[PDB]
């Protein structure tokens, strides 16, 4: 499991700082945030919506990542990167 | 025909480039939405319908800054 994995290493999503993100007007609120990280260390942090895909950049590769309707994400990343999805607090 | 949301990391952005990348990006036609994100606040995040990002990357290059770069996309779901 990922989550155990990145636990021994220290990670905590429950104690990770929020994404710095906006809600848009117009389109509706994304209800997930995601943490990604390189050898256990957070890069960057995010909002995607459940039940849905998005494509990104994970190192040096274009990257589809799947969130599934709990915010757990799933996908084929670069070796020793990370990508750990949780609900945004209220969804 | 379904809005975007895309991602332009900027390379070292001073405050000044971050509104002038923000600025250029709203005026581009089909934006609807422009934001600076990312945990080292780096990001131009913009909302629109049928944006050329190619060209909106290519705009912020010439025009602010000679690192820009998609690093998300996500359709907007209804």
């Amino acid at each position: 499991n990922e989550y155990i994995d990145a636990k021994k290493h220290g990670i905590d999503l429950s104690r990770e700082r929020a994404p710095n993100f906006v809600d848009h007007p117009g389109i509706p609120p994304s209800d997930c945030f995601w943490f990604l990280y390189k050898n256990y260390v957070r890069q960057n942090a995010g909002v995607c919506q459940s039940d849905w895909s998005f494509d990104m950049k994970i190192g040096q590769y274009w990257v589809t990542i799947h969130t599934d309707e709990g915010c757990r994400l799933s996908g084929i990343i670069p070796a020793g990167w990370l990508i750990l999805g949780m609900k945004r607090p209220g969804f | 025909m379904k809005p975007q949301k895309i991602v332009i990391k900027l390379g070292m952005p001073s405050p000044k480039n971050r509104t002038k990348a923000m600025v250029l990006a709203a005026k581009v036609y089909g934006v609807s939405s422009v934001a600076i994100t990312g945990d080292d606040k780096d990001q131009l995040e913009v909302v629109g319908v049928d944006v050329d990002t190619a060209c909106l990357v290519s705009c912020l290059r010439k025009k602010v800054l000679r690192r820009a770069d998609i690093m998300v996309v996500e359709e907007a779901k209804d």
